[PDB]
């Protein structure tokens, strides 16, 4: 199951500036591009178009290309509507559907980092806890059947139509398996007679990767988990462990992933492999982190 | 006004004198308009390619900046970062031990 | 409905003109409108509702004001020759529903407006003799600007059959520039009706000139909005 | 301009068939009004079309719509003499509370069929003063031009149509005067005027 996201972060400054851009990814890799300087969508894969002809890209790409301006001055009047309101706004829209051949397409809409505005049934919705403002907007928008028809459209039955055509075109490029690369390293901790002992984790993919320090047969119950980061489209992370200065040695920073099929990456501090590549990385010191 | 966390790792072990790519991944903040500058030793290193700008669940933008540099034990690289909730450009230095 | 006050303007060059508008039907909408031969309608000032006003497209020399939702306000602070048109006002909650229209002229000199001499002519035996019908003509002259409307008049009751009037005035001077105009209107009645002594024929000319709160020197007569009439009987 | 109408004018035989027309290139385009105004009235909402490709019909009226095209048609059969109106051509651009677009409009004149041309210049005298008078042609068909004078001293108006309700007759009529020596059988000299007009000796 891969959950197809469009992004649309739109920003107007005044009256006259105002610019939207948007990005869409599959799963978590980026298959679109859409500038506020550019005037056509650009494909950032070689299988982004997904099983659709030229002819119902264009069609599709046209629909939005009309979109993009429209939505611009729509805002700027329902800013002029509103002394209620006042610029700058930042708008954020959140497109797509997951797939599961069952679907749940969804629009989330965004004011000012809040999530006030959605799509539901055959109308705009307001959620719980929004504020009331935003009311007689959503009563001017709702008028308009003709867009809420041409949303419908999208959401109910084209998304999956499109989806499901790039999970089967992009088949090659999501099961990709990438090797991780391994290091050890260790700062001062923010305790008294303690060292944070770093393990470094780069280069993989997909992202489910499993790290733990380990004595031998024992998981170190302390081994705190980082955040994933971004390099191209592989995958960062490291995983800490604090020990009491003299406790060092003994361990091991063990990494299973799915791409090594058995045959973990095993690293052991203060063997000859450590004591040699932790000499070819020294310097200076400044300006390390408080 | 949501203030920009800044992390910075490199895409292969440091090794000195052996050319590498540095990340600078500025997240977790609002609105989405900032300005990024890799520095080496203090001078705006020129070649900074940057990822599209993006969203997570919760509202707040993130964004990747890399380049391509050379680590050794004394020159130093830095990711600045200027942004309408900060007074003053915040200044991350590359430490590659932590 | 939407009502448009007032309905005729003529204003001097850097005076103070304001066009009031109106609608009961509950709107929230409303728009001001410029008419201009060739063009088709130019949008000046919009309102999204009470206490609001918006630039349009021609909106320079021009300032909306909305103090409640049934009416909706135009000034044109320091009038200008360059802003001699028909303005319309509507309205809407999308069917825009549209008023009356005004015609505003904005003139120079008032110096230069003049009422109309009104004369009605009666019908040739010749072709009472030859048709069994008669026609009567009217002739409205030497009158500027040009605001008028000619309307006929039986006995006290105003007709509608057998009318035919101008399109549009005649310049009396075509080599010129500020030129006086000229109107002619027509009613014509069956031989027998025009015969008959009782009958009655009245000639009405409404012409809109200086408003009453507007100065004037010149030594002859102040050229004040009025109707003038020309009357004719019939004869035995 | 952004909307665009033609003819400029359309002229027609009073009973027949009149197309107009209406092009726009307006981005995007949600309906398209028809108006209709009075010399010298506001603006009546004919007809109005929605879909991609839509017909429809009201009295007479009956119009229709191609959006794969952008284009408009307005049909009116067997036209009527109060039909003598400017038609607008409106495009709206967003089916919510949007800016209306407008073109032009076409002036259309409908002239009247004369079964009985009675080609006559009759001399009318003043009420007031028997020294002023004019000089109405009438009574032509509607192949006759009314044209302007050469000079600069005679003044003649454009021809003008009426309707004798109870009689259900119909007549054109022009009318001259000069300051100036003006006889009203030489006064429409640079029109073109029929063989058998009839000119009362005065
Ligand atoms: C599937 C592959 C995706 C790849 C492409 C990715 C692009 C990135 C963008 C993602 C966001 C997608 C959102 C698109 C919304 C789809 C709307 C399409 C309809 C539209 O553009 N309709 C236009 C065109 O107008 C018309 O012309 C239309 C002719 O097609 C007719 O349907 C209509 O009758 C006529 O009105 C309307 O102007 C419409 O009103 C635009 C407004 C859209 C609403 C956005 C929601 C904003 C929330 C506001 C609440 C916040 C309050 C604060 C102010
Ligand atoms: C964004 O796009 C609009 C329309 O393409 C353009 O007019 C505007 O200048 C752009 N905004 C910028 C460059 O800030």
């Amino acid at each position: 199951n891969y959950t197809f996201r469009c992004l649309q972060m739109s920003s107007f400054a005044n009256r006259s500036w105002s610019r939207t851009d948007s990005v869409v990814w599959l799963g978590d890799l980026q298959t679109h591009r859409w500038s506020n300087d550019s005037a056509t969508i650009s494909f950032t894969k070689p299988w982004s178009q997904g099983k659709l002809s030229n002819q119902q890209w264009e069609k599709l790409q046209h629909m939005f290309q009309v979109y993009r301006v429209s939505f611009t001055r729509d805002i700027q009047e329902l800013v002029k509507m509103m002394p209620k309101e006042d610029y700058p706004i930042e708008i954020q829209l959140s497109a797509g559907c997951e797939m599961y051949n069952a679907s749940e397409s969804f629009l989330h809409v965004a004011f000012q980092g809040k999530y006030v505005v959605r799509f539901w049934g055959t109308s705009w919705q307001t959620v719980p806890g929004a504020p009331s403002w935003l009311d007689l907007p959503i009563k001017v928008l709702n008028a308009d059947q003709g867009t809420s028809a041409t949303v419908q459209m999208l959401l109910n039955d084209t998304c999956p139509l499109f989806v499901r055509g790039l999970l089967e075109a992009g088949k090659s490029d999501l099961e990709k398996q990438e090797k991780p690369v391994a290091w050890l390293s260790s700062v001062p901790s923010s305790a008294h007679g303690h060292r944070q002992l770093v393990c470094h984790v780069s280069g993989f993919y997909p992202k489910p990767v499993w790290v733990m320090w380990m004595r031998g047969d024992q998981e170190q119950q302390g081994t705190h988990r980082g955040d994933f980061l971004p390099n191209d489209e592989t995958w960062y992370l490291q995983a800490t462990l604090d020990v009491e200065a003299g406790e060092e040695a003994g361990l091991a920073c063990r990494v299973k992933h799915s791409s090594l099929g058995g045959q973990d990456i095993i690293l052991y501090w203060g063997s000859l492999h450590h004591i040699l590549d932790a000499q070819k990385m020294v310097w200076n010191h400044r300006h390390h982190h408080h | 006004q949501k203030t920009p966390q800044i992390q910075v790792y490199s895409r292969h072990p440091p090794e000195n004198g052996k050319p590498n790519i540095l990340n600078c991944y500025v997240t977790q903040f609002h609105p989405p308009h900032i300005e990024i500058q890799m520095l080496k030793n203090g001078k705006k290193i020129p070649k900074v390619e940057m990822s599209d700008m993006s969203f997570s669940k919760d509202w707040s933008f993130y964004i990747l900046a890399h380049t391509e540099f050379t680590p050794t034990e004394t020159d130093t690289y830095a990711c600045r970062v200027k942004h309408a909730s900060m007074a003053e450009p915040k200044t991350v230095y590359w430490d590659r031990d932590m | 409905a939407v009502t448009q006050s007032p309905r005729n303007k003529v204003a001097v060059t850097g005076g103070k003109v304001t066009l009031s508008c109106n609608q009961t039907n509950n709107h929230n909408n409303m728009y001001w409108y410029r008419q201009d031969t060739g063009h088709g309608l130019r949008l000046i000032h919009y309102s999204y509702g009470a206490g609001s006003t918006e630039k349009g497209d021609i909106p320079d020399g021009y300032k909306a004001s909305r103090p409640s939702q049934e009416n909706f306000s135009l000034i044109l602070e320091l009038a200008t020759p360059s802003q001699t048109s028909v303005y319309f006002c509507a309205s809407g909650d999308a069917e825009q529903f549209f008023g009356p229209g005004t015609r505003l002229t904005v003139l120079e000199d008032l110096k230069n407006v003049f009422p109309p001499e009104v004369a009605v002519f009666e019908p040739s035996e010749a072709e009472i003799s030859h048709t069994q019908k008669a026609t009567l003509v009217c002739l409205a002259t030497g009158f500027y600007p040009d605001h008028v409307e000619l309307s006929w008049w039986v006995n006290g009751k105003e007709v509608h059959s057998g009318v035919c009037t101008d399109p549009q005035p005649l310049k009396e001077q075509p080599a010129l520039n500020d030129s006086r105009y000229a109107l002619s209107s027509r009613l014509r009645v069956s031989a027998t009706f025009w015969q008959n002594p009782r009958n009655h024929f009245r000639c009405q000319v409404q012409f809109y000139g200086l408003s009453e709160n507007d100065e004037w020197t010149q030594d002859r007569a102040k050229p004040v909005t009025q109707i003038v009439s020309a009357e004719a009987w019939g004869r035995a | 301009t952004q909307v665009e109408q033609s003819p400029q004018s359309l002229v027609v035989r009073q009973g027949e068939n009149s197309v107009l027309q209406c092009n726009y290139s307006v981005t995007p385009d949600n309906h398209l009004r028809w108006f209709k105004q009075d010399t010298g009235k506001g603006l009546v909402s004919l007809t109005v079309l929605v879909d991609q490709k839509d017909k429809t019909s009201n009295g007479r009226y009956s119009a229709t719509l191609d959006k794969d095209a952008k284009h408009s048609t307005l049909h009116i059969t067997a036209t009527l003499l109060d039909d003598t109106a400017t038609y607008i051509c409106v495009v709206g651009d967003r089916g919510s509370a949007g800016r209306l677009h407008f073109g032009a409009g076409t002036q259309l004149i409908v002239i009247p069929d004369i079964q009985n041309p009675d080609p006559a210049v009759y001399q009318l005298r003043d009420s007031k003063s028997s020294d002023k008078s004019v000089c109405l042609f009438t009574d032509f068909d509607s192949q006759t031009n009314v044209s302007q004078s050469k000079d600069s001293d005679v003044y003649i108006t454009d021809k003008c149509v009426l309707d004798m309700r109870s009689m259900d007759f119909k007549s054109n009529s022009a009318v001259a005067w000069s300051n100036k020596d003006f006889a009203c059988a030489n006064a429409f000299n640079n029109s073109i005027i029929p063989e058998d007009t009839f000119f009362p000796s005065p």
